[PDB]
DNA sequence: TTTTTT
DNA sequence: TCCGAGCGAA
DNA sequence: TTTGCCCGGA
């Protein structure tokens, strides 16, 4: 066919998808010869969420021209349910397609499942947003990332992010009381991983709706290190690096009241 | 969308794309226009009756704000979307409160066809208009204002879209026609602007009918036959010689009239009543009890033709009811 | 008022304020005797206003009057009432305020009105109406309401006629009899018919499908023409032969796959000159025994298992 | 063939089987070329051809083997609310149309759209209808809707504006003859001349009566196994007729006035079971065109049966009314 | 953007308050003295009673606003749960606050709250009194329960004044450099009934679209409010007047046969003029038109009948 | 079963005995059952209409569409509630009463009728093959009592499984089915027997249960008191026969039933007295009358036709009370609570008189 | 299951 | 075996 | 100035 995507083991791709389900519905896939790509957008319209896999995620490779695929996010996680994590996945598509296939096979025995979800008509730009030059640059590992979330989530619905000259600042203040943690950058060269960097131009001060952070937390299962990319007139910038590609999240900050 | 536009139907083909494009309404037109230009732009509602441009006027706005990636910088909602609380507690609210994810600027929030939202999703509303003004402006559009809280029609700035005059509807029909290569009679314009009730829905639609009507559209004119052949409709014709039958002949040369100009074309009775009430309003009546007998049958008449019923005794009741409400002019 | 002047007139001194004591009684009425409101009242007056007197004892009752819904009852008595519907009355008690009375409990008042709109002396009668015209006029408004409220609460869910409702159903035939009332205002005896109704329904559809496989009707041609001549063949047998009837009037119920159960609904559903509560009581405790033992002692056909 | 009723085994198979309706038949035929199909309102009384239009039509725009992927048709025996709306109608009306084979491509139009049939629309509520109305406008692109409908009031006005209307007429001898005839053939039924246009005139508008009437007919004389015609007579003894006898009793009775002597004659009348309605309609040609009744009687009984025509359309007790309205005759 | 007038000249302080002059007087006086009662403030739509309570909290707890305020309103949730844990504990925590200052509840438009939710409120304010005051606004003070009402000062607020509008209209109009004439400002204050709100929306919207604020501006694009032409309906002579009326002044204008009934009904309920009989007979007239209406007949025809009813019942 | 009424009700074509033509007519329609259409019977009440639907699936299936059993089939709404329906049935055939769930029969035509249309069903009695090689047939009773939604919801599965399923409604009138389904239906008009044919019914009874019988006038004034209702016949007959020992005599009076006697009591009430006390009294009678099932619709007919039978009325008055009847009886139709409309129409009545 | 106020 | 919750649903 | 039936549970 036109396209020919074929995932090892299907749990790859289902583990990509529980990356970010929660937050949004319809997701607009383009395929290209370097590789899939995709956007979508909450249904509030405050966070976009952007994947990137390249064609080293895949056993084969091939599209022969771009073509997009829109689909309803809970339908293909249903179908995507249906096959077996081991099972080999080929996402199959051809040329003006109503709908993708996704074909789960397994070299053991000689069956095939056969799934088409039809295609919707999303008509959208990407845009490729990402700004140039970020106020303030900072990595640091998921799981600590992920405990400063849910600690602070309990105590307000808001959570401010203040970076300044070596150190980051979570802050949150609520009808109990209020926390705040204050982390410094760090490296421990015998362990890398746990390793906290800084670097920033402008100091910056942002606030954030906190089920919203608990969403983007959950791409913590698909990398063990975030970085956060933050600007005083941009949306924040919340990345996951994967063996091939990438997870991003791009979250507006609430208006200064 | 699906291969061109030419696909389309007309009513969607001639959608205004720009504020220019809107017909009829230029008193709301100029001011929201210079809302704009100065950057002072209120909550707005938009009241008015079916197809007179609401949607399109505020669609149109906000393409001119915002530039052609207007869609993913407002938050659109109508009657095809759940709205209820938690919809205003959480997506309207976060959207409302919250910076643009692809471009800076203000935030609008449209709530098309707001009279299907319940009152206590309106009153919710009320908080959330005023608290966010500075970043977040709402635009609501009705049909019926009765749905609309008092608190919430007191938060907006009110436009009322009239039925669109003669004027509009002629000009917008001349540029359908230069499009399409259609040709298009003085009576027949005529008879389709009276027929569309201000209406521009109904003009396109008709028009679309009567183009797909003709044998050979280059050269054939659309007539008002064509239009009356295509909406089933009867002619003004048709409707005196009934009237006057009714009024001057005996029972069985009325009944009989009635029959045979409704089975020349297959007319309908409820438009024969919609007619001869259009003509008998201009008369001039002795007396009051005659307008009064005719308006409460007739209407008593309608209203049971809308429920079904036997056909040819809702006829005869319309002969009666006439000759028995003339019998007061003495 | 007695019983607290001495206590706000304390107030008056320890806050050093002028009340004049002949106002107290009014205050008292603007309150409706809640002791907390008129201590908030003179706290929020005195603020500005040094002096309560007849000078401005008037507006200050105006606009700190008691403006409390009244119960199902008082509802009634106060819409029946003939005052309100006079010109003066009217004025001063408006068709805004008898459709909020509705409103203070719009699913007893409807009822209400409909249960105690013939027990009045009416005052309102126009001139050469009898009470029973009015009384006619009063009914045909209150069906012309019931087809309103059928309207309200369909799949429509026509909120916005409730309104109207309230005229149709209460202010209306209420402004036809108004008057004094001839007795004490009574509870609706709707509810509980209904409740009664519909007992009796659900018993006559078990009996209708247990018959369902002899018979040839509907549960309506069960009740007016079967269960008649069904009291002939299990009731009066046993009348006029004590219990030798035993064995015959169990072989009908067998036929007709009838329980016990079965029996005492249907002797349950007759009227007038047929109610046989009484004949029932009187047959011996002997016959009614042996009745049960027997049943008990044998099986019985069934028509449907687990209903 | 012989396991259909005949409303169902002669149903139209094409566009050019629909008799009566050529006003909106023509501009259906014309999109099959110009490709702009609009969102249809077709209304009208029963059994006038709006279902077996609207069949036909998809039939003909997209070929046997591709229009079950292109149609979502939805009617009164289906769950239709405001969830339903919400979400089904909406996410078929969202979805890309289904790519059409070589083979369909070459035998058929194949337009870019999908089409959804909301039959019987007029039983949706008002709710349901407003959550319609921008679905139907934001995905014109790749869908077309088609409501149907008896009673053209029960559709919101927003959704009558955004859709184009097809009036369905009502169809009598003048009209539906020749197809009537064509069964009549096909199925060698004999008739005197004039039972088929008395069918037609007993059917008032409704050519499935006709038929399915037809039917009974036939099957009458086939089992009488004699050869002869049906007549005039027997059909209308089919379609629940009253007899001119009968009538002509009623008639006189009325004329007499005695109110007791009508309540009698009424009790036995009901127990032969003629319907109200068909009594009222044959009373109400009997009076308005005798030329012995004068223009006051007139005006006052087409009053009379306009009110009592529209008490029994509510589901009333017929003998309650049929007398009220005889007692009310009589004393004109 | 810039602020809607609206929002850009809210009073901040109580003195910029017009109308219910004895009441707001009485506020500054407790903005001045301290301790403030439990209070209920009720009243027509845009007459100043959001306003008035946060200027009273603003001047009463200065720069102590941010902790010794909880507000909530219909877009919070305020079910029995909230008024029993959040409420509660904000009314038991410590606050040391200036002598005569106490932390203030702000519950806007309380008339949407359940009845067992202001149930569970009565104690609360009874036992934490020392330290926490309660402030209601509503529009239908009926819609609160009697117990509560007994806790608290009741301030029913009037309609504005013609003259309160004109005074606040001219302060902005100086302030703002507008160009009117008397008649143009009597005209938005005949459009906007009292309501302040709709004065000062009305203002900005003839000053943006024509500049000048005369009455032909203001007519051009401000409608008289469509209640009055109703009466104008209903109280006309002769029958074919009131037709005209319907005809040219709301049919021909766009108004739903649904808005014309209804507000035929609510305005023939408080016709104090004609007597109460025959605005019932009047009321069931109109209540079938309404019902043919939601049947889905609502045509220019009904309408016309239901005036030609009401003509024959006034006769 | 054993009642009389029963034990001798007609099992086939052959066995009916009045309405002869009507027979013909059945049995021309069972000579070529394949292409039968829908069906709906209309006719008075206790005339033999499920008598004749029985005979008519018997001729056209076999005896064994008498071989009955009931059954409880479960639904839900969608505020969750549980609802049964109980549901007849033969090999052949089904039997319904949707109107036993109210407002909810809805369900029952959308979800209950629908499957049987769109499925097979086995059969290891009558086909080698094990497949039932016929179509299915629903017996709708008491048509006319289904709302609006429910008739509507049959429309389309009348004309889409025509194949699969035939439908046969009864009804006692017509007024309330709307048009859609009437154009949809063979419209079988079903007469009450003539007195003679109740004669000879109710002779044959006397025969076969060796009855006394002074005269056959008896007979005669039977059938006269039941106004064609053959039910009400041989039920009043069995009635007699137990109230004089078996053994009727000329002078043995006609029995009437319970809520016939208090509505007879209602009338002379009202003829008597006119007053607001007698209205209250009567309030208590009508909802006696209603809390024991006797429908409103029943009270108001039988209200009606005592009243206009009362010798002492002038013509103005009869005809007052039957307007004010057709007025109610279309109030009842459109409204819930009956006594209301019951009671206007009696004040109306007694300010009439 | 809840329309309106002046 | 006894008791009445909560709803009006015949 | 508050009915009739009779829940879920003991
Ligand atoms: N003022 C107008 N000028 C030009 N075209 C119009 C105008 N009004 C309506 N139309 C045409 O009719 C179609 C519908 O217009 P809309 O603006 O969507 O109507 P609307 O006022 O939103 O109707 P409702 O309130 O949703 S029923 C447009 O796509 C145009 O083709
Ligand atoms: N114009 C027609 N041409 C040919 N046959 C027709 C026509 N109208 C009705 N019929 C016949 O009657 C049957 C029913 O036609 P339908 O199209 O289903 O009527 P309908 O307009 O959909 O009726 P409703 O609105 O559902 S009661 C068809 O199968 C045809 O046999
Ligand atoms: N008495 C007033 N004096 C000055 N401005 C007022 C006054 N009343 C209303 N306004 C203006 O209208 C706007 C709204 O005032 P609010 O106090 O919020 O009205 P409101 O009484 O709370 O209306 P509701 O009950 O929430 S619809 C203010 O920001 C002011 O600009
Ligand atoms: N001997 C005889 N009895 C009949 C006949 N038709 C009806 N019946 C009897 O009359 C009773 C009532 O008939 P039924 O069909 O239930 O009346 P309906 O359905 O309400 O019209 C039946 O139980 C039979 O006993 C007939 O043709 N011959
Ligand atoms: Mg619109
Ligand atoms: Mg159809
Ligand atoms: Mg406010």
């Amino acid at each position: 066919s036109m396209l020919e995507a074929k995932f090892e083991e299907a749990s790859l791709f289902k583990r990509i998808i529980d990356g970010f389900k929660d937050c949004v519905q319809l997701v607009n896939f383009q395929c290209k010869e370097d590789g899939i790509i995709a956007q979508a957008v909450d249904d509030s319209r405050v966070l976009l969420v952007s994947l990137e896999i390249g064609v080293e995620a895949f056993q084969e490779y091939r599209c022969d021209h771009p073509v997009t695929l829109g689909m309803d996010l809970t339908s293909l996680s249903k179908i995507l349910r249906c096959g077996n994590n081991t099972d080999t996945l080929t996402l199959i598509a051809d040329n003006t397609p109503d709908s993708i296939i996704l074909l789960f096979e397994d070299t053991k025995k000689d069956r095939i499942a056969e799934y088409s979800l039809k295609l919707m008509d999303i008509d959208a730009d990407f845009l490729k947003i990402e700004e140039l030059q970020y106020d303030s640059t900072l990595s640091l590992p998921s799981s600590e990332f992920s405990k400063i979330v849910r600690d602070l989530s309990q105590l307000s619905d808001s959570i401010n992010i203040m970076i300044t000259k070596e150190t980051i600042k979570f802050v949150a203040d609520g009808d109990i009381g209020s926390g705040s943690v204050i982390i410094k950058p760090f490296v421990d060269m015998e362990h890398p991983e746990t390793s906290i960097k800084l670097e920033m131009d402008q100091p910056v001060d942002l606030t954030f709706g906190a089920k919203y952070l608990l969403d983007i937390i959950k791409g913590s299962s698909l990398s063990d290190r975030v970085g956060i990319r933050l600007s005083s007139e941009a949306p924040a910038l919340f990345q996951f690096d994967l063996k091939s590609g990438f997870l991003q999240f791009f979250l507006a900050p609430k208006f200064n009241d | 969308e699906k291969r061109s536009k030419e696909n389309l139907p007309w009513v969607e083909k001639y959608r205004p794309e720009t504020l220019d494009e809107v017909y009829g309404q230029n008193e709301v037109i100029t001011t929201v226009r210079k809302f704009v230009d100065e950057g002072k732009l209120p909550h707005l509602l938009f009241y008015g009756p079916p197809g007179t441009g609401k949607t399109s006027t505020i669609v149109a706005l906000a393409r001119e704000i915002y530039g052609k990636n207007y869609s993913n910088m407002v938050l659109e909602l109508n009657a095809s979307d759940d709205r209820g609380i938690d919809v205003v507690r959480n997506q309207i609210k976060d959207f409302a409160s919250t910076r643009q994810i692809f471009s800076k600027g203000f935030k609008l929030i449209i709530l098309d066809e707001a009279d299907a939202m319940t009152n206590a999703a309106q009153n919710a509303l009320r908080r959330v208009i005023e608290r966010y003004t500075k970043n977040t402006r709402f635009c609501v559009l009705a049909n019926y204002a009765h749905k609309l809280t008092p608190a919430l029609l007191s938060r907006c700035t009110r436009f009322r879209f009239q039925p669109l005059p003669q004027e509009a509807i002629e000009r917008r029909i001349a540029n359908v026609l230069v499009h399409e290569k259609l040709k298009l009679s003085p009576n027949a314009e005529k008879a389709l602007i009276e027929l569309s009730n201000g209406d521009m829905r109904r003009v396109l639609n008709v028009l679309q009918s009567c183009k797909a009507t003709l044998d050979n559209p280059d050269e054939d004119e659309i007539s008002d036959d064509v239009i009356y052949e295509c909406c089933g409709a009867p002619r003004p014709s048709d409707l005196k010689a009934v009237l006057k039958s009714i009024l001057e002949d005996d029972w069985g040369t009325a009944h009989y009239t009635l029959n045979k100009v409704r089975s020349a074309k297959g007319l309908a009775l409820i438009d024969l009543i919609e007619g001869i009430v259009k003509i008998l309003e201009d008369y001039e009546l002795q007396n009051e009890e005659t307008r009064v007998h005719l308006l409460t049958k007739l209407a008593d008449i309608e209203y049971s033709i809308s429920k079904g019923g036997n056909d040819q005794i809702q006829g005869s009741a319309v002969i009666g009811a006439i000759k028995a409400s003339f019998e007061n002019e003495t | 008022a007695n019983s607290i002047k001495s206590r706000l007139m304390t107030i008056a001194i320890r806050e050093k304020f002028k009340l004049d004591p002949n106002v107290i009684d009014r205050l008292i009425q603007t309150t409706r005797g809640d002791i907390r409101q008129v201590i908030n009242l003179l706290s929020t007056i005195s603020t500005t206003t040094k002096t309560i007197n007849h000078e401005n004892i008037n507006e200050i009752s105006k606009a700190w009057e008691k403006n409390i819904a009244l119960k199902p009852f008082d509802i009634a008595h106060k819409m029946l009432d003939g005052q309100i519907y006079s010109d003066i009355g009217s004025r001063n008690f408006t068709l805004n305020d008898k459709i909020a009375l509705y409103f203070d409990d719009f699913d007893f008042t409807p009822l209400m009105i409909q249960e105690n709109y013939l027990s009045t002396r009416p005052s309102v009668l126009k001139p050469g109406q009898s009470h029973l015209e009015a009384v006619a006029e009063a009914a045909n408004c209150i069906s012309l309401g019931d087809i309103v409220e059928k309207k309200i609460r369909s799949s429509e869910q026509l909120w916005s006629l409730l309104p109207l409702h309230a005229v149709l159903s209460s202010v209306y035939p209420a402004s036809k009899v108004a008057g004094h009332m001839a007795g004490r205002i009574n509870f609706t005896a709707w509810l509980g018919q209904n409740s009664k109704s519909a007992k009796y329904y659900r018993l006559l559809q078990e009996i209708h499908y247990h018959t369902r496989l002899g018979t040839s009707t509907d549960k309506i041609g069960l009740r007016l023409d079967y269960l008649p001549t069904f009291r002939k063949r299990l009731l009066d047998p046993f009348l006029k032969q004590g219990a030798d009837a035993i064995s015959s009037v169990i072989e009908v119920m067998d036929d007709y796959y009838l329980t016990k159960e079965d029996w005492d609904s249907i002797m349950e559903f007759f009227v007038g000159p047929d109610v046989t509560t009484a004949i029932i009581k009187k047959i011996p405790a002997t016959v009614k025994s042996g009745f049960t033992r027997k049943y008990n002692s044998m099986t019985h056909p069934v028509a449907i298992y687990r209903t | 063939l012989a396991q259909q009723p005949w409303v169902e085994k002669y149903r139209p198979k094409n566009l050019d089987e629909v008799t009566a309706q050529d006003h909106a038949v023509t501009v259906l035929k014309k999109t099959l070329k110009s490709a702009n199909l609009p969102h249809m309102l077709f209304y009208g009384p029963p059994g006038t051809g709006k279902t077996s239009t609207i069949l036909a039509l998809t039939k003909e725009l997209y070929g046997p083997d591709l229009m079950k992927s292109r149609i979502l048709e939805l009617n009164a025996s289906d769950e239709r609310g405001i969830s339903i709306v919400r979400e089904k109608v909406k996410n078929f009306a969202r979805l890309t149309v289904s790519k059409p084979s070589k083979h369909d491509l070459e035998n058929y139009p194949c337009p870019p759209y999908k089409i959804i049939i909301l039959d019987e629309a007029d039983s949706m509520t008002a709710d349901a209808q407003s959550a319609l109305r921008r679905t139907m406008e934001t995905y014109s692109g790749v869908t077309r809707f088609c409501l149907i409908c008896n009673y053209v009031t029960r559709i919101i006005d927003p959704l009558a504006s955004r859709c184009s209307k097809f009036r369905f007429k009502a169809l009598d001898a003048s009209n539906a003859i020749d197809r009537l005839r064509f069964i009549s053939e096909q199925e060698n039924v004999k008739c005197d001349d004039g039972v088929l246009e008395r069918i037609l005139d007993i059917s008032a508008g409704d050519l499935r009566r006709g038929i399915t009437l037809l039917q009974s007919a036939s099957k009458g004389a086939q089992y009488l196994g004699d050869g002869k015609n049906i007549t005039s007579t027997q059909v209308e003894e089919l379609a629940g007729v009253v007899p001119h006898d009968i009538l002509i009793e009623i008639v006189e009775k009325v004329k007499s006035g005695d109110f007791d002597e009508i309540k009698k004659y009424v009790n036995t009348f009901m127990k032969s079971g003629w319907s109200a309605a068909s009594v009222v309609n044959q009373l109400h040609e009997y009076y308005i065109t005798n030329d012995n009744f004068d223009t006051n009687f007139k005006n006052q009984i087409s009053w009379l049966l306009f009110t009592t025509d529209s008490r029994l359309n509510n589901g009333t007790n017929e003998h309650i009314q049929l007398l009220n309205l005889l007692v009310k005759i009589s004393q004109l | 953007l810039q602020l809607p007038w609206v929002e850009k000249y809210r009073p901040q302080v109580l003195s910029d308050i017009v109308g219910n002059k004895e009441t707001i007087d009485r506020l500054q006086q407790i903005a001045k003295d301290g301790n403030m009662p439990h209070m209920i403030i009720s009243g027509m739509p845009g007459i100043g009673k959001t306003t008035s309570v946060h200027c009273l909290a603003h001047e009463l707890l200065g720069r102590s606003y941010a902790d010794g305020v909880l507000e909530l309103n219909a877009s919070d949730d305020r079910g029995i749960d909230v008024v029993r844990n959040q409420i509660k504990h904000f009314a038991q925590k410590k606050l040391h606050l200036p002598p005569g200052k106490h932390k203030i509840v702000i519950l806007d438009e309380a008339d949407s709250m359940t009845a067992g939710a202001q149930q569970a409120l009565r104690r609360t304010m009874e036992l934490y009194s020392n330290s926490t005051r309660f402030a209601f606004a509503c529009n239908q003070s009926n819609k609160i329960i009697e117990p509560l009402q007994s806790r608290c000062a009741i301030l029913r607020y009037s309609k504005l004044s013609d003259e309160d509008v004109l005074k606040r209209l001219l302060q902005i109009i100086k302030l703002e450099d507008v160009k009117y004439t008397n008649d143009g400002l009597e005209a938005i204050i005949f459009t906007a009934e009292g309501d302040m709100r709709q004065a000062i929306n009305n203002l900005q919207s003839t000053v943006a679209g024509h500049g000048l604020v005369n009455a032909d501006n203001v007519f051009k694009i401000v409608d008289s409010p469509h209640p009055l032409i109703v009466k104008k309906m209903l109280l006309a002579s002769n029958l074919e007047d009131s037709i005209q009326i319907l005809r040219t002044d709301l049919w021909k204008k766009g108004y739903s046969s649904i808005d014309i009934v209804t507000t035929s009904f609510r305005v023939t309920k408080n016709l104090a003029q004609v007597k109460e009989s025959v605005r019932l007979e009047m009321i069931k007239e109109i209540g079938l038109t309404h019902m043919r209406i939601l049947e889905g007949v609502g045509t220019y025809l009904q309408l016309a009948s239901m005036l030609a009813k009401i003509h024959k019942l006034n006769n | 079963m054993s009642l009389w009424v029963d034990k001798y009700r007609p099992k086939s074509l052959n066995a009916l005995s009045h309405n002869e033509e009507l027979t013909n007519f059945l049995k021309s329609l069972s000579d070529q059952p394949r292409d039968l259409p829908h069906l709906l019977l209309y006719g008075p009440n206790g005339t033999g209409k499920k008598t004749r639907c029985m005979a008519l699936l018997e001729s056209i299936f076999g005896p064994g569409v008498y071989r009955l059993k009931i059954d409880v089939r479960q639904f839900v709404t969608a505020s969750n509630r549980k609802l049964e329906l109980n549901v007849v049935s033969s090999p052949y055939h089904l039997e319904i009463t949707p109107s036993d769930m109210g407002n909810n029969d809805r369900i029952v035509i959308q979800e209950l009728l629908k499957e049987v249309a769109q499925m097979e069903q086995v059969d290891f009695q009558d086909s080698k093959d094990g497949l039932a090689h016929r179509y299915k047939c629903v017996i709708i009773n008491e048509a006319n009592s289904l709302t609006k939604d429910a008739q509507a919801a049959l429309r389309r599965t009348m004309e889409k499984y025509s194949k699969n399923i035939r439908l046969i409604m009864v009804c006692d009138s017509m007024s309330p089915i709307i048009a859609p389904i009437k154009s949809r239906c063979l419209l079988i008009r079903c007469p009450a027997p003539s007195d003679s044919e109740i004669s000879t019914i109710l002779s044959d009874v006397v025969t076969n249960e060796r009855i006394q019988l002074e005269t056959k006038d008896i007979l005669k004034r039977i059938a006269q008191a039941s106004n064609g209702n053959l039910r009400v016949s041989l039920l009043m007959l069995e009635s007699m026969a137990l109230n004089n020992e078996l053994a009727l005599k000329s002078s043995s009076p006609i029995i009437k039933p319970d809520w016939i006697i208090v509505i007879h009591k209602l009338t002379r009430k009202i003829v008597k007295e006119r007053s607001v006390n007698s209205l209250i009294e009567c309030r208590a009678v009508l909802y006696d009358l209603l809390a024991h099932c006797i429908p409103a619709n029943i009270i108001l007919k039988e209200l009606t036709f005592s009243l206009l039978d009362v010798e002492t009325l002038n013509t103005t008055n009869k005809s007052s009370i039957i307007e004010y009847s057709s007025v109610f009886d279309e109030r009842l139709s459109l409204g819930n609570k009956a006594i209301f409309h019951l009671e206007g129409f009696i004040a109306k009545v007694m300010c009439c008189l």
